[PDB]
């Protein structure tokens, strides 16, 4: 999994060498950033259900057809709404994980790899998930660099859907 | 490869769960203690050639059959391979220390190493002894109070010892 620490190790290992001073400084920088980043991850975690629920409604209000178009791929039904709430939870969880690990690796490995194929195969509109993401960005209520670190991983997810 | 943070994330993802406060607290503590980890990596890395040479000298004083003709470390080609192996293991251990997780050491160094030495006829128990000698030297260097700000590194030294012990057990 990509993190600032495993990236440094991988660079040293690729060259068969011990870690360099610049690689240790990179881990120091990761430790300095971890403070606000972990602050954001705890905040999002503690308010996840509100964000998930609110994000679900944001999507349906933006895309009312997902409320009523017959089909597996729609929140048409109670199971469709369950699937959609689940997925939104998945995205939020992945943002918490990136904040915890100090980079995009968790979302790269668990959600972004294969994303375009999954959305295509299962007739899931990326716009749906982008709307969910924008609602989390505006309502997580963070400020300062905790909000900076958080909104970075949010924008990163929106980009992967674009 | 996982670091301590990715390990917790992977464990949480397999259960579909957000991190618990106990997990957050453990990771935040690792961050707060991070300067000590960096010192350990820096000190061991900076003294690696000394750790290897002195551990090797000690090994062969203790196991002279390795350097008798026909012994597994006789000829300069085999001696150089042995010294190289000691440095490789030490290198992967320093990676585990930086990561706060053994995965890189397990996956890229220890997995299959027992079988490799068995196929060669290199006695794994002798490699374990070399590793244990490096352990003791690396920890005395990493935990030396001279020229460093006073504080308690005992939890980290135990973690470091465990990586060395895990490497020794993998070939013992
Ligand atoms: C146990 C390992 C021994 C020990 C460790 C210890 N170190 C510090 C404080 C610092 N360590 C560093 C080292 C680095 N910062 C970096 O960015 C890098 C990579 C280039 C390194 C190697 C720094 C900058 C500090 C802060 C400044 C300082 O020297 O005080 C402490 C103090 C507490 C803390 O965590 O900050 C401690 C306890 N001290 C001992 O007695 C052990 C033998
Ligand atoms: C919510 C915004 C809208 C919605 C949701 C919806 N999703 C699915 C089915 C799937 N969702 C995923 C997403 C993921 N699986 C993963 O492992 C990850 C990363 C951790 C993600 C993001 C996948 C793979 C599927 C297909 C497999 C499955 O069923 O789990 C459905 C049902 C699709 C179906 O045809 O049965 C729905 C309804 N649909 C809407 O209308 C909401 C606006
Ligand atoms: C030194 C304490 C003991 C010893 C060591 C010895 N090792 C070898 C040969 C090999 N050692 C390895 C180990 C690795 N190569 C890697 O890339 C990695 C990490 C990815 C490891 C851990 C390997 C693969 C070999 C064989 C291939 C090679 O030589 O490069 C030898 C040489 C064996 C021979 O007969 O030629 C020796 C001597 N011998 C002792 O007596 C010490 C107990």
């Amino acid at each position: 999994m990509k993190t600032p620490i495993t990236e440094a190790i991988a660079a040293a290992d690729t060259q068969g060498r011990f870690l360099s001073n610049t690689e240790l400084q990179a881990v120091d920088g990761r430790f300095k950033r971890a403070v606000a980043s972990m602050e954001a991850a705890r905040a999002l975690t503690n308010n996840a259900q509100s964000l998930i629920d609110g994000a679900a409604q944001a999507v349906y209000q933006k895309f009312p057809y997902t409320t009523t178009m017959q089909g597996s791929q729609y929140a048409s039904t109670p199971e469709g709404k369950a699937k959609c709430a689940r997925d939104i939870g998945y995205y939020l969880r992945m943002v918490t994980y990136c904040l915890v690990a100090g980079g995009t690796g968790p979302m790269d490995e668990y959600l972004i790899a294969g994303l375009s194929e999954i959305n295509s195969t299962f007739d899931l509109s990326p716009s749906w998930y982008i709307e969910a993401l924008k609602y989390i960005k505006a309502n997580h209520g963070l400020t300062g660099q905790a909000a900076v670190e958080a909104n970075a991983y949010i924008d990163y997810a929106i980009n992967a859907l674009s | 490869m996982l670091d301590a943070f990715a390990k917790v994330v992977a464990q949480a993802d397999a259960r579909g769960e957000f991190l618990t406060n106990a997990q957050f607290d453990a990771l935040s503590n690792l961050v707060k203690e991070g300067n000590k980890r960096l010192d350990a990596v820096n000190r061991i890395t900076s003294n690696a050639s000394t750790i290897v040479a002195n551990a090797a000298r000690a090994l062969f004083a203790e196991q002279p059959q390795l350097i008798q003709p026909g012994g597994n470390a006789y000829t300069n080609r085999r001696m150089a391979a042995c010294l190289r192996d000691m440095e490789i293991i030490l290198r992967y251990v320093t990676y585990a220390i930086l990561a706060g997780d053994s995965s890189v050491l397990d996956d890229r160094c220890l997995n299959g190493l027992r079988e490799t030495y068995q196929a060669l006829g290199t006695p794994g128990s002798s490699v374990a002894v070399a590793i244990q000698k490096m352990k003791d030297a690396a920890i005395a260097i990493a935990n030396d109070p001279n020229g460093i700000t006073p504080g308690d590194c005992s939890a980290l030294m135990s973690e470091i010892a465990g990586y060395f012990d895990r490497a020794a057990a993998a070939v013992a």
